[PDB]
RNA sequence: GAGCCGGUAGCGGGCGUGGAUCCCUGGAUGUCCGAAUGGGGGAACCCGGCCGGCGGGAACGCCGGUCACCGCGCUUUUGCGCGGGGGGAACCUGGGGAACUGAAACAUCUCAGUACCCAGAGGAGAGGAAAGAGAAAUCGACUCCCUGAGUAGCGGCGAGCG
RNA sequence: GUGGUUCGUGGAGCCAUGGGGGAAUCUGGGCGGACCACCGCCUAAGGCUAAGUACUCCGGGUGACCGAUAGCGCACCAGU
RNA sequence: GCGAGCUAGCCCUGGCCAGGGUGAAGCUGGGGUGAGACCCAGUGGAGGCCCGAACCGGUGGGGGAUGCAAACCCCUCGGAU
RNA sequence: GCGAAUGCCGGCAUGAGUAACGAUAAAGAGGGUGAGAAUCCCUCUCGCCGUAAGCCCAAGGGUUCCUACGCAAUGGUCGUCAGCGUAGGGUUAGGCGGGACCUAAGGUGAAGCCGAAAGGCGUAGCCGAAGGGCAGCCGGUUAAUAUUCCGGCCCUUCCCGCAGGUGCGAUGGGGGGACGCUCUAGGCUAGGGGGACCGGAGCCAUGGACGAGCCCGGCCAGAAGCGCAGGGUGGGAGGUAGGCAAAUCCGCCUCCCAACAAGCUCUGCGUGGUGGGGAAGCCCGUACGGGUGACAACCCCCCGAAGCCAGGGAGCCAAGAAAAGCCUCUAAGCACAACCUGCGGGAACCCGUACCGCAAACCGACACAGGUGGGCGGGUGCAAGAGCACUCAGGCGCGCGGGAGAACCCUCGCCAAGGAACUCUGCAAGUUGGCCCCGUAACUUCGGGAGAAGGGGUGCUCCCUGGGGUGAUGAGCCCCGGGGAGCCGCAGUGAACAGGCUCUGGCGACUGUUUACCAAAAACACAGCUCUCUGCGAACUCGUAAGAGGAGGUAUAGGGAGCGACGCUUGCCCGGUGCCGGAAGGUCAAGGGGAGGGGUGCAAGCCCCGAACCGAAGCCCCGGUGAACGGCGGCCGUAACUAUAACGGUCCUAAGGUAGCGAAAUUCCUUGUCGGGUAAGUUCCGACCUGCACGAAAAGCGUAACGACCGGAGCGCUGUCUCGGCGAGGGACCCGGUGAAAUUGAACUGGCCGUGAAGAUGCGGCCUACCCGUGGCAGGACGAAAAGACCCCGUGGAGCUUUACUGCAGCCUGGUGUUGGCUCUUGGUCGCGGCGCGGCUGGGGGCCUAACCCUCGGAUGGGGGGACAGCGCUUGGCGGGCAGUUUGACUGGGGCG
């Protein structure tokens, strides 16, 4: 059926992952968004 | 084999041995090695003829040896010619597998002048090279891609066309 | 000032007026990530020089400590010793910076120098002793509140801005 | 050729500058809104400067403020 | 700001196409002429080539329509170095 | 202050005890446990797999895995069962995988390069994998682990010591690891098969046979020593005008040994010696059986790989990735202590394992007949083969069971007699389906259209005969004819997998590719043609300037394009338009450059307006331009006993349709008129051709082969149809367990003929009219779905278009700038047709060259262009490439009018 959520550690590890975000302008934004803003945990942590 | 190589020579005295018949794929080229005297090696230009038990080379001084290559200045007048030695030293100036090269058609002071293989004339200029002798692209033309399409085997470029797309797309599109 | 081992009330055991529980403030530890910075990296993992005990090395040899990123001055010598950088709800100036929508269309205009993004200072920045203002030869830092005034005025002189 | 200014090209200045010419050191040199005479003001083209206004994460006070579909959405193993 | 573990591509690097059939270049030999053209016979094994599994697909009909399912089941079909 | 917003939130009823149990691969019986068992445990019949419904490696998910307790809810019923609850416990590695090694894409990235800032790029080096590389295997052993735990057998790297050895000693160099595809020799395990030849545990019941009888098996792994087996290179000297920046390496030339020689990396024997070994099995559960002791056996011939040796060999073209090891060596130290070796002792980590794993544990929100990558996948039978029917090992019976067999839908089976007429349509289905022999038409680009079309064969018995693997060849096996005789059934690929064929036409050549959830086509794609921009630092595409792309390409090339084999053939017009060329003349921006006026000025002055002329592209004007846009006439007369026409007359146009074709899918008058096909034929197919409106390049006529394309016809055959009529399995119906769902104001809701807003159960008159239900059948409740997509209306929105409006991107362009020298020159001007001079200033031609840029080619120097130009500022211009708005009202429907 291939749906479009195979995840794939490697992948959306990779892909995704605090490093990334961070390096980023925009990630790294956001996120001290979340962060503060909301709590919770994050991606990565994901 | 998806590689590149020689196209251009600058050192001389060196001995010019026709290495032989490695007629190659990738630039309308065939091209033989050419065994030089220390033993430092290139597969060089495809400029037909020369026949494998090599046997040339260039020189600051002359040899018109079919094949082979010099300056403009070192050149003579009604020649053909191809290693395109444009700006000075700017090794090949054209003329790939493009057989019918140029003319030194007349020269002129530090400036010599050619037949635009291509399809026009102008002139180069003072040592600027190119050497005689002509392509070897066996008129590297027809030659059918008959109930397939040689083009994908290609590996080059279907990049396929169109034209009459529907919708209003690409560049002077 | 005389009760306690946190929210757990339960089992099993115990510290205490020759000043416990806890309230304070200044402490020493602060494992791994994170600007990370020793090196690599899909964070919270895996890798290297110097010192280090010497350590089980039962008649046989290791973690710990450490150290070190890079842009900043410059005692330059072979460069040794100082600052930064990362944050941070809101507020601050600079750098850059928009359509909606109003004008009962919409090109001028408006929303605005707003919303957003960026950099950066602070606990506040902003700004700040005048080649200023205006004209009574009158006034004097900058800022902010009221007022001046929805006036003088800007304009497809229209909506508005002011 | 743009800016900011109430100024939307305007009779339209001051200050700030994108390109090109490129003065003076006190009878110097801008200014008082095109310009000009005379009067009057000011002295630039470097810098530092607390206080008077702004903002609530924090702690307190107070409520013609609420009461569990109201109040921050979330009164307690919720930004889960 | 957020995304190619959707899909269209493109780069890099591996894996994969059960059996069978058709029989061009060639090379071997023989064939009237100068050599040959060129003929035939043998060998030979190409082709986005044929017949067909897995695998890739999803016309043509059947079911299903608060389904097994937000595209699937059935018969059928094309591609198959 | 609330019915009331298809309102939000929460509960709660509906339909409704009807609809569903997630594949029609079925079960049934005996015992056992339990409070209670169709749904659990043991056992015995039975059905479904079997290329899976097998084990395995991965990825993903992470305790789901075992064991003892337990069922409240999740298990679409139960439930003592669980992949559910609580508790305890389980997965260990120098040699397996990941790292402690290597790089391509790519990503990072000190230096370097450009951005308003954030940022962009990016060398070397680093990150980066089932690509490279690397040192093991078989058995046992628990409730779970296992190449890790046991044990038996096989090794590797580092370190210290000594023993022996030799210029060791970088990674800098060189080989070097290193590779495509299609195909195939030689050899060998995996794997399979026959053995009654060896071992052993019960048999035979029945008619028969104790017999080469039935049933199990007769293997797995290994130091090197060792013969079948290949598998990879040659051997010395010297020169090294000297390279691979530095010398001995290898590269290149010369003379000798230049073999089936010798060389160093996998299979067989084996065999050290170990294990396994089923059928046991006295103690013991004689049964959740098996844990563990006889003895076992331990052998031969047969078939044989789609990747085992191996980096093979042969062919071919589109011509197949980079860093550990091996040898050469500088720095450099060893050179009685550096590296190679030998023996002996010493050292060896970090994290990964359970079980699921063509899946209820993975994605689809669920135990959803959906998808998911690699490994042989057992046999018997078909010509072969992971296709097929039955079954091996192992897996499972779909998680709802009984009971009736009505209509009715599903899936499937059958028919006489006719045999498409059914119908838009042979849509479906049915014919036909497999191998061998015979036999094969029009046409052809001679390859093919052929499997064409059309027959005939196939089973089991005995006879004599010929072949290739069988180490000679002599129980063994295979391809095979042969021909003779003979036996049976309706049938002899017996079942199962398996073209219906033909005749014709149109389009597109063809294999293709594409609109995932309608459409696979005449749509794009093409191999092939033609115009065509481009000389490199290209031209176009992204980009704010760097830069990449292009392309390490270089005119047999790179980009732009309209058609889309091949054949035949592509004619007529450049008045407008785009463009290419021209640039003498008009024009005209910024600008130079002065007449002259103006304001204030006592005055020198001090600001503007300023115009004659010189002045850019562009535009105007001349020409060239059609596989550039685009266009390519009208009517009157005339031999025509009747009709254009052979000719003739003209008005306008840039010429004014040519060759081929024609009622084509461009022809509405039309089912045009003639012909054929037929019982009639508005589809076809041929021919005319007054072509309502073909036409050569978005080609034109045709064209073999080719198509899940479209349309036309004939045989073949079937319930497609003349109505069918029977039947088989599945719901529907009756039982038990569970138990939804949109819509709905509310309701005990009849027909009539009339009516109302003009298509009424509810209003009037009338006629039938008991109360409820279940199996049904669709008509009405304007039934359900959705605030019509068709419509108009809002001076709503969003996409594409051009001579819409404006504006920007880019491109061309005058003057200006860091853009410096030297000379050759003509023009203007005012002053003193003129000439002499003079200041003024305008045009222009030259190597140079010191910026600049580029250049490189091995260093910073040379080289080339050079006042360019890049590039900054203002000018002007093109400019739908893009961005933003706009494009009225009326309207007895919107529009056109």
């Amino acid at each position: 059926m291939k749906r479009t959520y195979q995840p794939n550690n490697r992948k959306r590890a990779k892909t995704h992952g605090f490093r990334a975000r961070m390096k980023t302008k925009s990630g790294r934004n956001i996120l001290a968004r979340r962060r503060a803003k909301g709590r919770h945990q994050l991606t990565v942590s994901d | 084999q998806y590689r590149i190589i020689d196209f251009k020579r600058d050192k001389d005295g060196i001995p010019g041995r026709v290495a032989t018949i490695e007629y190659d794929p990738n630039r309308s080229a065939n091209i033989a090695l050419i065994n030089y005297a220390d033993g430092e090696k290139r597969y060089i230009i495809a400029p037909k003829n020369l026949k494998v038990g090599m046997e040339i080379m260039s020189g600051p001084d002359a040899d018109i040896k079919i094949g082979n290559a010099l300056p403009l200045e070192n050149i003579p007048v009604g020649t053909l010619v191809h290693n395109i030695e444009l700006k000075p030293g700017r090794g090949g100036q054209l003329v790939r597998a493009a057989g019918t090269s140029a003319q030194v058609l007349g020269k002129e002071g530090k400036y010599v002048i050619v037949r635009l293989a291509s399809g026009e004339v102008r002139m180069i200029l003072g040592k600027c090279r190119a050497t005689v002798g002509e392509v070897g692209n066996g008129g590297r033309t027809d030659k059918p891609f008959v109930k397939a399409g040689n083009k994908h085997h290609k590996m080059k470029a279907p990049n396929v066309r169109g034209v009459a797309m529907n919708a209003v797309d690409h560049p002077f599109g």
